[PDB]
């Protein structure tokens, strides 16, 4: 699926409350996330069948 | 001949068209092809061969009304093929090819416009 | 468009309603029972059921539009009214008793009669066939004249040469001599028939 | 591809599901229903998906797997139907009944089925020619005095698409504390919002936001738009008009009090009045709007 049924079909990875409408820390939020995927991909490598579901 | 199974199963072009207007013309001038045709009183406006001669366009002045363009067609395409066989017949030409029977739409528009420039209003004097 | 193909437009006519139901004939009788079931749009802003409507008016006053004012519209329209209207009646308190009957002094009359002496019969089409333009005469359409006089009526009332002339004061002035078949409105309704007579043969081109 | 056995395995297993989900919700197994399920399932996994169908489904594995067909003769191969051999026995079937029924009488706001939902009634497919026999058929059946089994039979065959379009929702007539009957209706046009209050004896006194109509709209076309419904069914001075309006500009709000004024007057007209006030676009919120 393509990125434009991203809240049609798809849902969102990474789950926080950082992008609502009053909330602070979204670019904290979001560098965590890179870091947390680049971390996983090369910890379990040949491993991860599917992408990460980053909750908070 | 056994005629039952086969029933069952340009300068020359500009004399040739003008004979044929002539011809068209004369026989549309009386019964020879049908009672129904003559009583209609078709006029033609001229007469067309295609440059490899596979159809002449025989162009037929319209009437205003509606209802008798539709009839006067469909009397003319019933008949464009007995005309063909007449025109041969009386050897005004050894071949014809198909008469097809084209309505002209450039006469409507100077009667129309005569029937407006006889009422119109011109300037004073001019 | 924000309305579906099934949506028709509305009916304001308030008189076509209270004819008798003995009055209509089978057809409309089935093109009344036809538009129940319809979708009808919702009536815009303008016309109304109002006794005073006047079509022709509000086509005049929605082309002196510009950009959207129509408040500035109609006042215009409303004050040329006026003027035609005082006018006419200055011009009927002046007159002897025989001059009397032959004034008109009803503005709705003088503006039908002014934009019915200014519709052209016949126009021009401009065709490049031969690589040169060539101007063919034309019969117009009763909306296409309709037209024609309005936006000739608006555009002589906007030249230049009217200095500081208000806009009523110059329309009632071209609406006033339209109606006697003057000025230059209806000259230019001649000099457009008098083009199109002497190009009547190029009409067989068409 | 789905074996029987495969389909088996899968209903004994949404049974023992259904079982677990009934013990988790608290309800009583027995009686769990399939609106039950959903409820729960909506619950339990929370989505917001727009798409209704990629959400978590938890459907019977009838209705969620495709169907087969059906099985036409038994072992010892004689066919069930007396009209197999024409290979559609449920359209013919349903076309000589048809005829008898039409024998019989010879003695004596809604759409025709459309082919592909026929052919689902039928379960077998069918050509357009057939199916407009089908339905010469049954207009025939129509025009005839037909009985009530034969009309429930046309029934059968024919789905809605709504005769309200005839009819504008009329407003209840309600009373003040003084005793006088009144009746309240809305309108909108563009961001503009009214609400009507028509009384039903009155003297055309129009009060928008507790100022008089013409001292709240200078300019005569507004005041043009606010008679327009009373003067359509010739109703001017015989009603008192409380409205409040907001949002909007000049003629958002004429319009839409406009629109109020027509629904909430549609309560003290005939009924023809009201179709009337219809057909003249009085009763129609206006759709067009500014677009993006």
């Amino acid at each position: 699926h393509a990125p434009h049924y991203i809240a049609h079909r798809k849902g969102w990875l990474s789950l926080h409350t950082g992008n609502l409408d009053g909330e602070d820390h979204a670019a904290e939020r979001t560098v965590e996330d890179v870091f947390l995927r680049k971390f996983m991909w090369g910890t379990f490598p040949g491993c991860l069948a599917d992408q990460l579901v980053l909750k908070r | 001949k056994n005629w039952l199974k086969k029933f069952a199963s340009h300068a020359r072009l500009r004399a040739l068209n003008g004979l044929l207007y002539k011809a068209l013309t004369d026989l549309l001038c009386t019964p020879e092809v049908s009672q129904e045709l003559y009583d209609l009183n078709v006029e033609l406006s001229k007469v067309s061969l295609t440059p490899d001669f596979s159809a002449c366009r025989a162009y037929w002045k319209t009437t205003l009304s509606a209802e008798q363009n539709a009839h006067m067609e469909a009397v003319l395409q019933r008949s464009a093929a007995h005309m063909r066989h007449l025109l041969m017949s009386q050897q005004t030409l050894r071949n014809v090819p198909p008469i097809v029977f084209v309505q002209d739409k450039g006469n409507a528009a100077l009667a129309e416009l005569d029937q407006l420039l006889a009422v119109a209003d011109f300037g004073p004097r001019d | 468009s924000r309305y579906s193909p099934e949506f028709k437009d509305p009916l304001i006519d308030k008189e076509y309603y209270r004819k008798p139901v003995e009055e209509l004939t089978e057809e409309e009788k089935y093109v009344r029972e036809l538009k129940k079931t319809q979708l009808i749009k919702a009536a815009p802003a303008g016309k109304t059921s109002s006794v005073f409507e006047d079509p022709v008016i509000s086509k005049f006053t929605n082309m002196m539009m510009i950009g959207g004012n129509k408040v500035l519209a109609r006042s215009l329209m409303i004050q040329t009214l006026e003027a035609v209207k005082r006018k006419q009646f200055e011009k009927y308190h002046a007159a002897s008793a025989e001059e009397q009957a032959t004034i008109e002094r009803n503005p709705y009359t003088i503006f039908h009669q002014a934009l019915k002496n200014c519709e052209p019969m016949i126009g021009l089409v401009p065709i490049l066939k031969g690589g040169r333009f060539y101007q063919v005469p034309v019969p117009l359409p009763d909306r296409r004249r309709r037209f024609l006089a309005m936006k000739w009526m608006i555009t002589e009332c906007r030249d230049k040469k009217h200095q500081r002339t208000l806009m009523p004061e110059k329309l009632s002035h071209k609406l006033l001599e339209a109606f006697h078949n003057q000025g230059p409105v209806i000259k230019r309704k001649h000099d457009l028939h008098k083009m199109a007579e002497a190009n009547r043969a190029l009409a067989h081109y068409r | 591809t789905y074996t029987e056995d495969f389909i088996k395995k899968q209903i004994e297993e949404f049974n023992i599901g259904k079982r677990h989900l009934a013990n988790m919700m608290g309800e009583d197994p027995e009686t769990f229903t399939q609106e039950d399920i959903d409820r729960a399932i909506a619950y339990l996994f929370p989505s917001g998906l727009f798409e209704k169908r990629a959400r978590p489904v938890m459907k019977h594995p009838e209705q969620i797997f495709p169907r087969q067909r059906a099985i036409q003769w038994g072992e010892d191969g004689r066919p069930f139907h007396y009209l197999f051999y024409t290979g559609k026995q449920s359209y013919y079937s349903l076309m000589h009944d048809v005829y008898g029924m039409l024998l019989n009488l010879e003695k004596h706001g809604s759409r025709w089925l459309i082919k592909e939902e026929l052919e689902e009634m039928l379960v077998e497919k069918l050509s357009d020619l057939d199916y407009m026999q089908f339905i010469r058929l049954l207009e025939k059946l129509l025009t005839s005095q037909c009985g009530a089994a034969e009309e429930e039979f046309v029934q059968r065959f024919r789905r809605s698409v709504t005769l309200e379009s005839k009819k504008q929702l009329i407003e209840p007539v309600q009373y003040d504390e003084q005793g006088m009957a009144f009746s309240k209706s809305e309108g909108k046009r563009k961001t503009a919002k009214a609400e009507a209050i028509v009384y039903k004896h009155g003297s055309g006194r129009i009060k928008v936001n507790g100022i008089d109509y013409q001292l709240y709209f200078p300019i005569t076309q507004d005041r043009e738009q606010l008679m327009f419904p009373f003067h359509f069914v010739d109703r001017l001075g015989k009603h008192d008009v409380t409205c409040t309006v907001s949002g909007g500009g000049r003629s958002a709000q004429a319009g839409a009090i406009r629109l109020a004024m027509a629904k909430a007057l549609c309560s003290f007209v005939t009924e023809d009045e009201v179709e009337w006030m219809r057909q003249a676009g009085l009763l129609t919120t206006d759709p067009r709007v500014r677009e993006r």
